[PDB]
DNA sequence: CACGTATGCTATAATGTGAGTCTGACGCGG
DNA sequence: TCCGCGTCAGACTCGTAGGATTATAGCATACGTGAG
């Protein structure tokens, strides 16, 4: 059996009828009265075998002496029933067929391969009007349509020596008459004379079909079905129910149907029926083939008993239902249990509580086995009587059976591979799954009923793959950042703060002790208390430059509490690690420095010490929840009243006439969202400290030990948002459309909110409830997508040996640097020797993997930009190298070759989605947004530094930005970039270029609500196209009469004005046009939609003013609902509305043509000859002027960029960037950490194809989409032997169609669209060698990763020889 | 002058279930929904109390 | 020969049909 | 380029319920196989 690929192609009839083994004749299923199949019927046992082993039907021959001994009589092999699963039969079509798949399946085959429009296949196959097949005399041609009275006229007059039929006989005939041959020769001779552009693609497209067809070696006639197949019975099953009732599958009342019409169509003939007659059981017969195949495709699907459509066979393979996603992608499985789970904190972290009832159950066939090796138990059945009476002894057995044996729990959903770990067990009596607290976090497991899966690894294999890759130990970081997962939290937490947190005098203060175990004894007697400051000698073991330990003894004062957890701190470490007051936040970066520097079992001692101690001083203590604990500011009533008469204010303006919707909307949410802040930081100053405590003589400050404030300071659990609610303020919450509520709910859970603020409230509440059902759909779509896409990427080589890779530089963003380059370069193979500034000594060296200790070096150079080798750089054909990926984030060493990369890679981009959905929503009720972006003031002292900026200056004295992309920087004195703000568009600037200023001082002021339109000229002001009702529209005022303009888009506008641009347009005195200095532009500013407009046509501007406010309406709450959508447009590649333009080819350009104001810039460049012309918006205005050496993909306009561009103008590294920051953009808003070169992977899989032009030695031609890595293979050997040169040009695919465009057709089913993928890989043949992981499991063999790599690489080489 | 109107009961804005809810006023509405949903499926004790 | 299963014929005239609707999104093809 | 068409939409758990619905004519000869 064992076999090399799979290979799919068209059935002919006669293939049909290899498979087949009878023809059934009848409907009949079996005989009321003996429940046995009927004669040559749809369970014929002459036909697809014996209903019992080694048995005929009337009983003549038994037992298994009778070996396919055919019983002469009843005509029934005696054989095993097994065969009625796996032989077929067929029937004889009296009429041909169509075959749905080829018809109907977008976007068709038996239309593309006759030219012919599918509305004229039908027309013919419903009996509507005939075709013309073959007429020499050219009066009627080939494929034109007759209706009924049309055939009567030609019949006549010609007739004979002409041929039209009707139905799927006339198709049948038109497609066996087709040459494939000479119709490709006619077509490649029409593209020669009059390639016109959309019209090569579809012919080069048939083209392709015809060549593809021709060497599938299928026929076109085979699509029309003559002969049809019939499934074994087994797999279409009649059986009975307990209640002596049968039931069946619906594929057998389609079969029935299908037999009935077609028995009937014999009949009409023999009986010579008029033709009318003829026709409507052809119509049924060919509609009940069609319910059969493809149910519901066909138009109004055939409904059975409930009105449910009856399954057919297409349904039983597509759907996410089919076969692929439920039955062979994913199983029911054995040696499985599950259970609630419960805490174990008594556990070390490598156990698991199991249940003796549930173990007893999964071991049992390791039980039978000990029990007949001791000779206890005679054979089997004596040994589940055994385990049945559940005998004293059987326990000791089972005991000693579960020894070291590890066992898989799994938590839905397992979102990424820590979802499953293995544990060793430790049998328990009780019901409960006992789990280590320190997992939960990767479990995402809380104990308030949820359950787990239990699973058996069997084989000695599967028991090493348990131990070694999947044992809770040995998975403590996390595949997606470096960061580990397993850590103390909650109680673990909570006792080592109140341990380690200092409090004023107490008992004890101002000790001498010798060392931690006399301050433990003093604590023990009651002499001294945990938080007491005392001074101690600790003596610290620090590493060397070697593997030895230097020991160091030294005075440092500390608490009582902290010399104690000293003791549980392995020699190594310094002092300082306990020596400040500890939270969840210290604990994690302790456990991860004992990681680093001593390694892993010493962190696994210290691990379980930390949580013994922890839990052990949790209960020590008695931390409580009181209701007084809660403080209210006391002057939280003067902010509200005075927020309250503020707001009330501006909506009594807004019946005055300064207000849109959307102003006052912005202007109210600022004032509440301050007042909130305020209320909130009021609260945590009064709560946070506000401890007077009379120090040993006078009183003092210090830090409250107030229960909410410790928990929150301590980060074990509500944050400093959740304490706002429940003792400040609830704050404005947001509808369930994003938009948030005018009224804020001034109270907090502690004063009651009333019946209208706990209305108010339910809003938001139930929108974040119905967000954690609904958008994890689309977040774990997201993950599956992911996941088809980069299931292939393995490491496949070790070092490539490529120079090649991308600049990383240091994400500084908003002042504080946001992530440094340490970070980002933190387990990367750095590229390029870059040494110190001064070259002549190199630094650091090529091929090496950046550890902490080269990242802490770079730190004290202060190295600010550096090449490092990237997955998508690498040269490996067939995955990725070791070095181009770097370290694997979850092990903390260089990545092992083998390893699925891809999936981790899936995985880790979908998890946060998925998580930060349910998360985020339930556990939050309103929206704590800041929006006051107004002005930027800087934190240190430095000189302004302006990139990309071209400002014009006002009548103030103050530089106006009129640049959209404007980058303020803040250099200090050497001269590096610290600090980083993004000026916007109409900002007023306090200071100019490189100007001094100083700690604390304002840079820049510009409004956040309403972006203006701000002109370069001075002049008068001229009203283009802007016909009021036509274009915009007219708002007046009383006594005087104030008149506002409001420019309504194409959304509002008459078809009148659809064609007119409305503008603002700059004249002087004299009334001629002011031009923009220094070009031939004359100044124009093209206002978009609602462009609200003060002041009326004819008034004196001066340079530097707000012409226009665009308003600005940002109803966007912070969360992942919004930011999820742009990942997935980044991923799936989704060209925007308004693309931004960039200089295609380097040269030098002049404007020619104008539409109207649309501009058609021409570049002609220097050397290469032939020009580039693009059409051009009027509004869309240009960064260039004119005449400039602009190299490929300069910025030209203003608006977002489509990946598809950079990649094909800048290139790989370029385009690469661009989604790894604009995605990272939306993580990081939400605080999520997921490495780039996970994002990199994908983004690999995505430039995987590339179209190619011209010839090699191969069959290319124009415009064959080939993956990158055959092309480059070809391109290797061809360089080395000449032939012809192909160039090439990569391809993006985003995600959906990059998994559908792998030569793996069963990936490609698996994924989606199962119907069009295998009618597309049936028509040309395609084979299936079986090199992804999905393929293999399908087939349920070794994948080709991790522990198969070596058993697939040794097969691999078994195909050079034997 | 401007009123017609008023609320009969305080608790007319709630159902059954949440009614029962005693310092419902001091929870927030998630907690308070899955606290009614779960006094659904309170299991009686053999003394009722 | 009995039992199970099937094909046969009936003569007033009658001769033209007949569920649930509403998701929102995106990507091709006519 | 506008608009009908058709392919998409998280992972496990358990507890379930109903067989409900429907009408057909009655009798003689013929066709075919099984029991005594
Ligand atoms: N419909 C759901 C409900 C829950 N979960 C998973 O189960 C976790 C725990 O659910 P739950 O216990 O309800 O939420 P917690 O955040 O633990 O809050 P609490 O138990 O305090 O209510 C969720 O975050 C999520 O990963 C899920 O996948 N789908
Ligand atoms: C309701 C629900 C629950 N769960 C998991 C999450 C926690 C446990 C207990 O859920 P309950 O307490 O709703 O099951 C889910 O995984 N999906 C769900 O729809
Ligand atoms: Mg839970
Ligand atoms: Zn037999």
């Amino acid at each position: 059996e064992e076999f090399d690929a799979i290979k799919i192609a068209l059935a002919s009839p006669d293939m049909i009828r290899s498979w087949s083994f009878g023809e059934v004749k009848k409907p009949e299923t079996i005989n009321y009265r003996t429940f046995k199949p009927e004669r040559d019927g749809l369970f014929c046992a002459r036909i697809f075998g014996p209903v019992k082993d080694y048995e005929c039907l009337c009983g003549k021959y038994k037992r298994l002496k009778h070996r396919g001994v055919i019983c002469e009589k009843c005509g029934v092999e005696v054989t095993q029933t097994k065969v009625r699963r796996e032989r077929m039969g067929h029937i004889e079509l009296a009429s041909p067929t169509a075959h749905i798949w080829f018809l109907k399946s977008l976007p068709s085959r038996i239309g593309l391969l006759l030219d012919m429009p599918l509305r004229d296949i039908e027309r013919v196959l419903y009996f509507e009007s005939y075709v013309v097949i073959e007429g020499g005399m050219t009066n009627l041609e080939r494929q034109q349509i007759l209706t009924e009275e049309q055939y009567l006229d030609a019949l006549e007059e010609f007739g004979d020596e002409f041929d039209a039929k009707m139905g799927a006989e006339a198709i049948q005939a038109l497609l066996k008459s087709m040459d494939l041959e000479q119709e490709c020769e006619q077509l490649r001779e029409e593209l020669n004379e009059t390639n016109s552009e959309t019209k090569r693609k579809k012919l080069t497209k048939r083209i392709k079909l015809l060549e593809a067809f021709v060497q599938s070696g299928n026929k076109p006639e085979w699509m029309i079905l003559t002969v049809l197949p019939v499934l074994p019975p087994d797999l279409r099953p009649l059986v009975p129910l307990d209640g002596g009732r049968f039931a069946t599958s619906d594929l057998n009342d389609l079969y029935r149907r299908v037999i009935n019409r077609n028995n009937r169509l014999k009949r009409l003939l023999d009986l010579a029926a008029p033709d009318i007659i003829v026709r409507n059981e052809k119509r049924m017969l060919q509609e009940a083939v069609d319910a059969l195949l493809d149910n519901g495709r066909r138009g109004r699907a055939i409904t059975g008993s409930n009105k449910r459509p009856l399954k057919s066979l297409a349904d039983m393979i597509k759907g996410k239902q089919g076969r692929f996603r439920q039955n062979l992608l994913g199983k029911r499985v054995d040696y499985s249990g599950r259970s609630v789970i419960t805490v174990g904190p008594y556990l070390r972290l490598h156990q698991c509580g199991l249940p003796k009832k549930m173990a007893l159950e999964l071991f049992k066939p390791f039980i039978y086995g000990k029990l007949e090796l001791r000779g206890l138990a005679t054979t089997i059945k004596a040994a589940k009587k055994m385990v049945e009476r559940e005998e004293a002894v059987v326990w000791d057995i089972l005991d000693e059976v579960i020894r070291e044996h590890p066992v898989l729990l799994n938590r839905a959903p397992t979102l990424h591979r820590l979802g499953i770990q293995a544990f060793e067990p430790v049998l328990i009596e009780g019901k409960a799954i006992q789990l280590h607290p320190l997992v939960c976090a990767a479990y995402n497991a809380d104990f308030d009923g949820d359950q787990m899966a239990v699973h058996v690894p069997l084989t000695l294999e599967a028991q090493l793959e348990a131990r070694a890759l999947m044992m809770s130990t040995n998975n403590i970081l996390s595949p997606a950042n470096g960061e580990p997962i397993i850590v103390p939290s909650q109680d673990v937490v909570l006792g080592l703060y109140y341990m380690t947190r200092d409090c004023v005098n107490a008992k004890g203060e101002g000790m001498v002790l010798t060392g931690p175990k006399e301050a433990e004894r003093l604590y023990r007697s009651g002499l001294a208390s945990l938080h007491a400051r005392v001074k101690v000698r600790i003596t610290e073991y620090e590493k060397d430059a070697n593997g030895e330990l230097v020991a160091k003894t030294s005075l440092k004062d500390t608490t009582v509490g902290r010399a104690i957890l000293w003791m549980i701190v392995p020699k190594g470490l310094p002092y300082s690690i306990v020596n400040q007051a500890l939270g969840k936040k210290a604990i994690s970066k302790m456990l991860n420095t004992c990681y680093r520097i001593l390694g892993l079992k010493p962190t696994v001692i210290f691990a379980d010490q930390i949580m013994y101690t922890g839990f052990a001083y949790a209960a020590r203590s008695g931390a409580s929840v009181g209701i007084d604990d809660m403080v209210i500011p006391e002057k939280k009533h003067e902010i509200i009243s005075e927020a309250e008469a503020e707001v009330a204010e501006i909506q009594e303006q807004f019946q005055s006439g300064l207000v849109t919707a959307g102003e006052r909307y912005n202007k109210v949410i600022d004032i509440w969202a301050a007042a909130n802040d305020r209320v909130s930081k009021a609260m945590m100053d009064n709560l946070q400290t506000e401890t007077v405590i009379n120090r040993d003589g006078q009183e003092e400050k210090q830090v409250s030990f107030n229960s909410i404030y410790m928990m929150a300071d301590s980060g074990a659990r509500g944050s400093a948002a959740q304490i706002r609610q429940l003792a400040g303020m609830r704050g404005l919450m947001a509808k369930p459309d994003g938009s948030i509520i005018e009224t804020p709910i001034t109270a907090n859970f502690r004063e009651g909110l009333n019946v209208l603020q706990y209305f108010i409230s339910t809003h938001g509440a139930r929108k974040g409830l119905a967000d954690t059902a609904l958008k994890t759909a689309n977040s774990g779509y997201l993950t599956r997508r992911l996941v088809d896409v980069a299931q292939d990427l393995v490491v496949t080589e070790d070092d490539c040996g490529t120079h090649e890779g991308i600049m990383m530089t240091p994400v500084i963003e908003g002042g504080d640097v946001k992530e440094p380059l340490r970070d980002r370069v933190l387990g990367r193979v750095t590229a390029e020797d870059v040494l110190k500034p001064g070259t002549a000594d190199i630094l650091v060296p090529r091929n090496t993997l950046l550890h902490e200790q080269w990242c802490d070096l770079l730190e004290e150079n202060s190295v600010d930009a550096v090449k490092v080798r990237s997955v998508v750089s690498c040269d490996t054909d067939f995955g990725v190298c070791a070095h181009c990926y770097g370290r694997d984030l979850a092990r903390g060493h260089i990545i092992n070759k083998g390893e699925a990369i891809g999936v981790i890679a899936a995985q880790s981009i979908g998890e946060p989605g998925t998580q930060l959905t349910m998360r985020t929503f339930h556990i939050g009720g309103a929206a704590s947004r800041a929006a006051a972006e107004s002005s930027i003031q800087v934190k240190n002292k430095g000189s302004i530094k302006l990139s990309n900026v071209k400002s014009v200056v006002n009548s103030s004295g103050k530089l106006v930005i009129t640049s959209r992309n404007t980058e303020l920087k803040l250099i200090d004195e050497f001269g590096r970039t610290k600090e980083s703000y993004k000026v916007p568009y109409g900002a007023v600037l306090a200071k100019g270029d490189g100007e001094q200023v100083a700690g604390g001082e304002t840079v820049a002021n510009w409004d956040p609500h309403t972006m203006p339109v701000i002109t370069e000229v001075s002049g008068f002001v001229r009203f283009t196209d802007m016909i009021d009702g036509q274009t915009i529209t007219r708002q007046t005022d009383e006594l005087t009469g104030l008149s506002s303009l409001v420019v309504l888009d194409s959304a509002e506008r008459t078809a009148g004005g659809k064609d007119l641009r409305p503008a603002l347009k700059i004249v002087d005195a004299q009334g001629n046009d002011v031009l923009i200095p220094g070009t031939d532009m004359p100044a124009q500013y093209f206002l978009p939609g609602k462009a609200i407009v003060q002041l009326e046509d004819g008034v004196q501007i001066s340079s530097g003013d707000t012409l226009a406010r665009i308003p600005q309406e940002s109803g966007g709450t912070k969360d992942i609902t919004g930011g999820l959508p742009r990942v997935a447009d980044l991923f799936e590649a989704r060209r925007p509305k308004e693309p931004a333009i960039l200089a295609e080819i380097s040269g030098i350009v002049s404007f020619g043509k104008e539409t109207k104001g649309k501009r058609r810039l021409v570049i002609t460049p220097v050397d290469g000859s032939d020009p580039y012309e693009e059409m051009i918006p009027k509004w869309r205005q240009l960064n260039v002027f004119e005449g400039e050496r602009v190299e490929r993909g300069d910025v030209i306009s203003d608006g977002p960029e489509a990946p598809h561009d950079i990649l094909r103008l800048r290139g790989v590294h370029a385009v690469t960037r661009y989604i790894v920051n604009e995605v990272q953009d939306v993580y990081r808003l939400q605080g999520v950490k997921i490495n780039d070169k996970h994002i990199e992977v994908i983004v690999r899989q995505m430039l995987r194809k590339a179209t190619i032009v011209n010839a090699g030695s191969s069959d290319f031609l124009e415009g064959e989409q080939v993956e990158y890595s055959r092309v480059k293979i070809a391109n290797r050997e061809l360089e080395a032997n000449g032939k012809v040169g192909a160039t090439y040009s990569r391809d993006l695919l985003g995600i959906t169609k990059a998994s559908l465009a792998t030569e793996s057709f069963i990936s490609a089913a698996s994924f989606q669209e199962t119907t069009r993928v295998l009618t597309e890989a049936a028509v040309a043949g395609k084979r299936d060698e079986l090199r992804g992981l999905k393929e293999n499991v399908i087939v349920g063999r070794l994948i080709p990763a991790g522990t198969g790599y070596a058993y697939h690489q040794d097969r691999m080489r078994r195909r050079a020889a034997g | 002058d401007q009123v017609d109107y008023m609320d009969v009961s305080t608790q007319q804005v709630v159902s059954v279930g949440a009614s029962l809810i005693p310092f419902l006023e001091h929870d927030d509405a998630n907690r308070a929904l899955m606290g009614a949903n779960m006094q659904r499926q309170a299991v009686p004790t053999l003394r009722a109390d």
